[PDB]
């Protein structure tokens, strides 16, 4: 399920585009192995999540991918997402796929 | 603006008798009164003010009673130095004003 | 721009970036191939495909 | 603080008479003025604030008075063209209490005619 | 020993039983109780403080049932003022009126009583449905700061996650709340809210089929009302406080509990009085913080309702429970329950739609 | 044309006549509606006294508004006040004294409003304050005003935003525990190792507590204390307690003044009622008695309207908690003589003082450098804060100018970095330090003339208490 942003500008429209690669094979090995029925849409914006003090207040949400893990939007975040020590304060993760810098 | 209209026409009495002019206006006014009287070609003297509150230098001859929009106003015991006519004053736009009466004496 | 911002001691260098950050990773992966952008820093799983 | 009032005159019948009335503090203090019937009724002329503006009449004299006033001179300013069936006597009139607002004056002025 | 206690209460005969009741605590000091006619449109009833603070001796005032003006006015005045009606907790709270003393938990109460009626039942999921107001954001903060059980070293699978709504006092938005609601795993629904509230969510669940066996309703005090009671569906579990209709019982160890305070302040040096009735500005009377301070640490005139012990805030610590279930038209008592000795039940639970 | 509403005023403590003259030459006509004044002084100053003045002239007259003022510091004034607006539906501008303290948590009905800044205001013009000399903020507050919770949130909240440059924050919350044993609040003032300390306190309790400062050591040599409105808001009098001046933000010290101010209420209240007729037609009628309730939805209406006024030059709006939000605001300093002697000045962002330099600042010196590549690098400042983050310095340049003023040691502290400035900055920790870096201003670095020397030795031959760190071979 694709964005309503197809553009990234203004206009929001959604439409059915698909998708493939690395992740989307894992997810494939996962569901077949644990009896998964899943849905696929994509992200709000395109900033893979990060903290920041928003409304000019006391208050701190998080932007991007993350929050929409954290409002309930989805269940699980399939993605090339780091381990940090910022998101792992309520945010569990696995043994992570790869190892990088 | 809100114009008044006094009556009527007459104070018509005797030496120390007994008169009442009434304010009348469209609009109610609260109590909103004031009252002068004067010779022909002298200048006006102030009587009554929301309570009927007399004036230092002006006696207790004058009395009156009325609220909302309609009151009256009454002369008694009057010495003929007060050869007058007397009048009403609103004030709930600018100021308003309606007809009033003459003084005469039999 | 939680790692750069946590340190201190790169501070600066923080304060260097905040004016030519981009918004997706394609944008400034073509922005280097017209030399408006001399280097640019991400991970070792995009980098090392890309080129 | 006394009121005197001057320009008293309808040489002209229906013509313009810019009548005054000059004051001895009057710069705080709005105006309105009145004429005399030969029923001798105080009807009223106009109004001003003491600010030079609310700019009023009566529904009597409606559509032909020219108004202001000049309160360094302590002086009104309106002619009169609507009172050339009228004898009249006009006085000025300073409401007591200031302002924009209206008050109970027992500071009116002298009184002086205009005739035609 | 001759000192004043003012009070203000709902009718003739509660003043009858009050002057009774000093007449009892005068076994201790002789006392007054000179008090007045609870009145309606209260800016007049602001007016008549100090026609009772006309005594310099008076130091403690008795309210009944609104939140009244008297902590405003007789607050400044560091006078400690007691009462039985703060419920709509809001009055009695960290906008700190110097001068109130509570003898009843608040509608906002202390919800441990929904906290630990989880582990009798090993619930772990909690959809937390909560009204826009005061009283629910005193109720968000304080099932939010009964989260200590995590700090072991034992149900740590789950003690309770989900989420919670906002719920704004409106008519018509109740359908898309409990549409949202529908979809997620949690099956357990706490409602803390208005009756009338009670009244418009009123058969919202019914009209989705969120009534009956999938649920489990934990809802507050204000559910059993002559409108909210009659649609509440059938197996809703309810809360019910002892007291608060026996005003005799609270007035009488009110006057005990004061009586102690007295005895124990009359003891010390330095007690400066009161103004003598309305005088003027700057009436601070010295040893009001001195009163708040030996009535604060004291025990209970203990006889009829059971201790209570006074805290920072000014609640009772003491245990508040009945638990009503719903059966087929009429509510009853199940268990009999204690402030840790829950001590479950001695009759059946009719679950929702499956029993 | 314009019809009239009821506008008391209510005077407590002078001179009704400044009071009376200012605004009876105010001519609101050529708005749609007009005030109508009633003067009433009072000094009895009772919540009885108020209630039972306040609802008779609300018995007697048709009363729209009304307009307070005090010459007191009770602030429980306002919550009487704060108690009575939403009991009668009316406006009511609280605007000196005490009416003027701040009280937070306002009513959700209450149609209250007061000439002053806010609670967060004062704590950002604390902080333009500060960032003149980079000064660091570690703030203690003992008493529990309402107006606490927004104070350190309104604090931190800035702190974490931008080439900020600030210490830590060594806080300390107490309370009222009426515990005279309890001497950890004397001694745990030893815990502030700061220069700069704030304190929002009471007056009385900080006039209690300045003598347990004195009594560990919290004098006003080597410390300053930086104190908000509500403490030492009282211009006339002073305890003898304080040798702790630059108290923070006041109103303008007079209160344009007291008659100007009431003018300023009168042309609110007017301009909002005018503003109503002119988009709704109808004004509010007026309210019956204090006694009968029975016979509003539009003064929801009238405060929208309320907090959107607008007059001649000045944009006399209101937020939702019931201050203003331009106003003018001075600073004061405390005088070792015991008067208030600054007038400082702030308006809406901006902040304009004295001296360019804190007077009363031997361990201070002068250190005169200059620029080269790298081992002194003098760079501009940031457009949005002024002072330096990682450059730590000031480096107070001179301009040289037109031969009829002096020079320009108030010339913006362009930053300097580099190697001899990092060695400086270990050798202040090193033995005992204090800087006051300058840049030469002759551009004749190591010279010697017939006669004399010039540039930083030049400055070395003139006595003036210097080093001439930098490179200098």
């Amino acid at each position: 399920t694709g964005p309503n942003d197809t553009s990234p500008g203004s206009p929001r429209h959604t439409v059915p585009q698909c998708c493939y690669g690395f992740c989307i094979d894992l997810l494939i090995k996962l569901a077949r192995t644990m009896q998964f029925t899943y849905e696929v849409h994509l992200v709000a914006d395109g900033k893979f999540g990060t903290q920041e003090r928003v409304q000019n207040s006391n208050k701190k949400e998080w932007n991007g991918m993350m929050g929409e893990l954290l409002s309930g939007q989805a269940d699980m975040i399939v993605a090339p997402l780091t381990i940090n020590n910022e998101r792992a304060q309520y945010i569990e993760f696995s043994k992570p796929f790869k190892y990088q810098g | 603006d809100i114009q008044m209209t006094q009556s009527p026409s007459s104070l018509s009495a005797s030496l120390g008798g007994k008169v009442t002019i009434t304010c009348k206006a469209s609009q109610d006014i609260n109590k909103y009164i004031a009252w002068y009287q004067h010779k022909p070609g002298k200048g006006p003297r102030l009587l009554i003010h929301y309570t009927s509150s007399l004036q230092p230098g002006i006696p207790s001859r004058f009395s009156g009673s009325g609220s909302g929009r309609d009151y009256s106003f009454s002369i008694s015991n009057l010495e003929p130095e007060d050869i007058a006519t007397y009048y009403c004053l609103q004030y709930d736009n600018l100021y308003t004003f309606g007809g009033g009466t003459k003084l005469e004496i039999k | 721009d939680i790692y750069f911002r946590r340190q201190v001691e790169l501070s600066t260098m923080y304060r260097h970036m905040e004016k030519h950050n981009y918004e997706s990773a394609a944008e400034a992966i073509q922005a280097v191939r017209d030399n408006k952008l001399h280097a640019f820093i991400w991970d070792s799983a995009v980098l090392e495909f890309e080129a | 603080v006394k009121l005197q009032e001057s320009g008293g005159g309808l040489v002209q019948p229906g013509g313009s008479l810019k009548l005054s009335c000059a004051a001895s503090t009057f710069s705080s203090y709005t105006m309105s003025w009145v004429r005399q019937t030969p029923e001798k009724r105080l009807e009223w002329v106009a109004y001003i604030s003491n600010g030079g503006g609310g700019t009023y009449y009566p529904d009597t004299v409606k559509g032909r008075f020219t108004i202001s006033r000049d309160n360094a001179k302590n002086t009104l300013y309106l002619q009169m063209n609507s009172l050339k069936e009228d004898t009249a006597m006009y006085y000025c009139a300073r409401p007591s209490r200031g302002g924009s607002s209206y008050w109970y004056f027992d500071v009116w002025g002298a009184g002086t005619t205009v005739t035609v | 020993k001759i000192v004043n206690i003012g009070a203000v209460l709902s009718t003739r005969k509660h003043e009858q039983m009050f002057r009774e009741a000093v007449n009892q605590a005068n076994k201790r000091i002789q006392l007054q109780a000179t008090s007045v006619t609870h009145k309606p449109n209260a800016i007049q009833m602001a007016l008549s403080v100090c026609e009772d603070l006309i005594s310099s001796q008076v130091y403690a005032i008795l309210v009944s049932h609104t939140p009244t003006p008297v902590s405003y006015t007789a607050g400044f005045y560091r006078i400690p003022v007691l009462g039985l009606t703060t419920r709509m907790s809001i009055y009695s709270d960290k906008s700190i009126h110097l001068s109130f003393l509570r003898t009843v938990p608040p509608y906002s109460h202390q919800s441990s009583v929904w906290f630990e009626m989880m582990r009798v039942y090993n619930w772990n999921h909690i959809i937390l449905l909560v009204s826009d107001d005061h009283e629910g954001r005193a109720a968000q903060k304080r099932l939010e700061t009964l989260l200590e059980e995590r700090e072991s070293k034992d149900n740590k699978r789950g003690p309770k996650a989900e989420k919670v709504l906002q719920f704004d006092p409106g008519t018509k938005n109740v359908t898309a709340l409990l549409m949202e609601a529908r979809e997620l795993e949690a099956r357990v629904i706490i409602l803390s809210a208005s009756e009338d509230d009670a009244a418009t969510v009123y058969r919202a669940a019914a009209m989705l089929d969120m009534t009956g066996s999938g649920y489990v309703w934990l809802v507050g005090e204000r559910e059993i009302s002559g409108n909210a009671l009659r649609y509440a569906p059938d197996g809703i579990i309810g809360l019910q406080l002892i007291n608060g209709k026996n005003e005799s019982a609270h007035i009488s160890d009110a006057v005990g509990v004061v009586a102690q305070a007295v005895h124990e302040l009359l003891e010390k040096e330095n007690i400066t009085d009161p103004p003598r009735g309305c005088v003027g500005n700057t009436n601070i009377w010295k040893t009001g913080p001195l009163f708040k301070r030996v009535l604060m640490s004291s025990k209970y005139a203990d006889g009829v309702t059971g201790r209570v012990e006074f805290n920072e805030d000014g609640d009772r610590k003491f245990a508040q429970y009945s638990i009503m279930n719903l059966q087929n038209r009429k509510l009853v008592q199940v268990g009999i329950y204690n402030g840790t000795h829950v001590i479950p039940n001695d009759r059946k639970i009719i679950w929702p739609g499956g029993e | 044309s314009p019809p009239s509403i009821g506008i008391a005023v209510i005077l407590v403590g002078s001179d009704e006549v400044a009071i009376k003259d200012a605004h009876e030459k105010d001519d609101f006509h050529h708005l749609s509606v007009v005030p109508r004044v009633e003067l009433v002084a009072m000094n009895e100053t009772d919540p009885k006294s108020i209630i039972t003045r306040i609802c008779d002239l609300m018995s007697d007259r048709k009363i729209q508004g009304v307009v307070f003022a005090d010459d007191t510091d009770q602030e429980a004034i306002a919550q009487i006040l704060d108690f009575i607006s939403a009991q009668t539906l009316t406006p009511i501008l609280g605007i000196h004294g005490g009416s003027s303290m701040i009280m937070a948590d306002k009513d959700e009905s209450s149609m209250f409003f007061q000439f002053g800044p806010s609670i967060e205001q004062q704590a950002s013009v604390m902080l333009n304050i500060m960032e003149e000399y980079d000064w660091y903020i570690f703030s203690i507050v003992t008493t529990y005003f309402p107006g606490y919770q927004d104070f350190v949130n309104k604090i931190r909240s800035t702190i974490e935003n931008s080439f900020v440059g600030w210490e830590l924050e060594e806080v300390l919350l107490l309370d009222m525990s009426l515990d005279d044993g309890d001497s950890k609040i004397q001694n745990q003032l030893k815990k502030l190792q700061s220069p700069i300390i704030l304190l929002y306190c009471t007056k009385e309790e900080a006039t209690y507590i300045f003598e347990v400062a004195n009594s560990v050591g919290l004098t006003g040599y080597g410390y300053t204390w930086i104190v908000p409105s509500l403490v030492a808001g009282d211009t006339d009098t002073v305890p003898s307690e304080f040798p702790t001046g630059l108290i923070s933000v006041s109103y303008d010290e007079w209160d344009y003044g007291l008659p100007a101010r009431v003018r300023d209420g009168i042309a609110i209240i007017t301009t909002a009622a005018s503003d109503m007729l002119s988009e709704h037609s109808f004004i509010p009628e007026p309210k019956s008695s204090c006694y009968n309730t029975h016979e509003i939805y539009q003064s929801n209406m009238l405060n929208r309207y309320l907090i959107n006024v607008t007059f001649e030059g000045r944009d006399l709006s209101f937020s939702e908690d019931g201050y203003q939000m331009h106003p003018k605001l001075v600073i004061i300093l405390l005088n070792k003589e015991r008067k208030w002697e600054r007038v400082g000045k702030w308006k809406d962002k901006s902040l304009q003082m004295k001296y360019y330099v804190w007077p009363r600042m031997d361990d201070h010196l002068s250190i005169v450098t200059l620029e080269e590549a790298p081992f002194v690098i003098v760079e501009s400042v940031d457009p949005l804060s002024g002072t330096c983050m990682r450059n730590t310095v000031p480096c107070q340049k001179r301009i040289i100018s037109e031969n009829k003023t002096d020079e320009e040691p108030g010339y913006i502290k362009k930053c300097c970095k580099g190697f001899c400035i990092d060695i400086l900055k270990k050798i202040s920790k090193s033995v005992k330090f204090t800087y006051d870096l300058y840049l030469v201003t002759n551009g004749k670095h190591g010279k010697k003339i017939n006669g004399t020397w010039n540039g930083m030795i030049g400055e070395v031959v003139m006595k003036r208490a210097y080093m001439a760190v930098g490179s200098l071979t």
